[PDB]
């Protein structure tokens, strides 16, 4: 019987999640940053051990199981809020950020990702660069975007482009202060989708085991599952 | 009805920003949704 | 006008190496001595 | 290489002035571009272009060559040099040339073109795995006894190949 396993796998390209996680200046979540993963490895255990990360959930997947599998694209989108509407970045959430700014489908695979970025987004004075949407007559569909800028009406009178008694504005600024409590901080979100379609999956976590020579093994090389014993060979393969 | 307190609850936020009570202004901002969402 | 394939447009069909043997593979080849198009 | 949405030029192709490239007649749009990849007559260069699966394959080979015109009767095994996952469908395709500028007159070059059809060869890899030798099962009843004996020789003798239906 063989006495142990081993997986051989390339030796493992990069996928730049150092440019979504650790950009400098984010987006306004109401006009959310999308960034499309492809055609690339990645380890997501750097992720996961990173260690001020305040939410950190998987829905259709685990962060371990992620290392070793492949999808067609990944999806990154990176915006800010404040802490107590973290939780409204989920599958089956309601509120101003999920109503409003921000949805996730119900059906959702993926993974969001949330920390604190007081030192980095709050400002004496108050931040006004980060806006989210206040008013709108419906929800966002999952992953719509609405980067309107119309005077909402509340009332009963047309609002003609000014606003007044009953017609808002529809975008306020979170005017983020690092005096504020932490509800009330500003934090940073990234919410990875995993897309799997009918085609290539190019975006790859797997993993290496230390190989054994002449010794009876279960092998797996790059996909290839076979058993016997692996000795040293004088046959010249092509490159390919 | 709903909309004068709806203007006043509205000119509050504002003027709790303008005054320099932003945290305030976030907390008002949450009851606007909230009560836009009622029927 | 065209020329003559003759034994050319053969490759390998896959990643498998195969020593001193004859293998039989059906595939998308240029067929042997076919008419191929040639521009100058 | 690039997988991307473009819009061709009516004559795409490279211009050269007396020599270095000056000109890029081929597009006007780089939109949507989903993959791009930056690689690495006495020269033959053979490329196989097959797209299948959602994946294209360019198996290139070079061969020194002394002939003045068309092919030169050899074989040579055709080496995958490159595979990508494309996704795209391909039923068209233009190959690029160098056109120097004088009004564009081209430097003396030959580029030949074959359709690839679905064939089943015999190839015989030697010790070192290089195909040697093929044999066309289809091409001639020679090749068709040659195919079946699954030899490159066959015995002197009665060998039954195929069905011959109307
Ligand atoms: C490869 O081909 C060369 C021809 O020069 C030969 O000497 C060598 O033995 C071959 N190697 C193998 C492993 O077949």
């Amino acid at each position: 019987q063989p006495t142990e396993s081993i997986v051989r796998f390339p030796n493992i390209n990069l996928c730049p999640f150092d440019e979504v996680f650790n950009a400098t200046r984010f987006a306004s979540v109401y006009a959310w940053n999308r960034k499309r993963i492809s055609n690339c490895v990645a380890d997501y255990s750097v992720l996961y051990n990173f260690a001020p990360f305040s939410a950190f959930k998987c829905y259709g997947v685990s962060p371990t199981k992620l290392n070793d599998l492949c999808f067609t694209n990944v999806y990154a989108d990176s915006f800010v809020i404040r802490g107590n509407e973290v939780s409204q970045i989920a599958p089956g959430q309601t509120g101003n950020i999920a109503d409003y700014n921000y949805k996730l489908p119900d059906d959702f695979t993926g993974c969001v990702i949330a920390w604190n970025s007081n030192k980095l987004d709050s400002k004496v004075g108050g931040n006004y660069n980060y806006l989210y949407r206040l008013f709108r007559k419906s929800n966002l569909k999952p992953f719509e975007r609405d980067i309107s800028t119309e005077i909402y009406q509340a009332g009963n009178k047309p609002c003609n482009g000014v606003a007044g008694f009953n017609c808002y504005f529809p975008l306020r600024s979170y005017g983020f202060r690092p005096t504020y409590g932490v509800g009330h901080q500003p934090y940073r979100v990234v919410v990875l989708s995993f897309e799997l379609l009918h085609a290539p999956a190019t975006v790859c976590g797997k993993k290496s085991t230390n190989l054994v020579k002449n010794k009876c093994v279960n092998f797996n090389f790059n996909g290839l599952t076979g058993t016997g014993v692996l000795t040293e060979s004088n046959k010249k393969f092509l490159p390919f | 009805d709903k909309l004068w307190i709806l203007q006043k609850i509205y000119e509050i936020m504002v003027r709790l920003d303008e005054e320099g009570h932003g945290e305030a202004s976030l907390m008002v901002s949450d009851l606007i949704y909230e009560f836009m969402k009622r029927d | 006008a065209y020329t003559n394939s003759f034994t050319r447009g053969v490759y390998y069909p896959d990643k498998v190496f195969r020593s001193s043997v004859l293998h039989s593979t059906q595939d998308l080849f240029l067929p042997f001595f076919s008419n191929v198009t040639w521009f100058h | 290489i690039k997988v991307c949405e473009f819009q061709f030029c009516n004559d795409p192709f490279l211009g050269v002035y007396y020599w270095m490239e000056s000109e890029f007649r081929v597009y006007s749009s780089a939109n949507n571009c989903t993959f791009e990849y930056v690689s690495q007559f006495k020269n033959l260069r053979e490329f196989v272009f097959k797209n299948i699966d959602g994946y294209f394959k360019i198996y290139s080979k070079h061969t020194p060559i002394n002939l003045v015109r068309d092919l030169p009767q050899g074989f040579s095994a055709l080496e995958p040099l490159v595979d990508l996952p494309i996704g795209i469908n391909i039923t068209r395709f233009q190959t690029l040339l160098a056109l120097h500028r004088s009004g564009w007159t081209a430097g003396a070059a030959a580029y030949y073109v074959g359709y690839l059809q679905p064939r089943t060869f015999l190839l015989k890899y030697n010790e070192n795995g290089t195909i040697t030798d093929a044999v066309d099962c289809a091409l001639d009843p020679l090749s068709e006894t040659k195919c079946t004996l699954k030899s490159f020789t066959v015995e002197k003798g009665i060998y039954q190949t195929s069905n011959f239906r109307v």
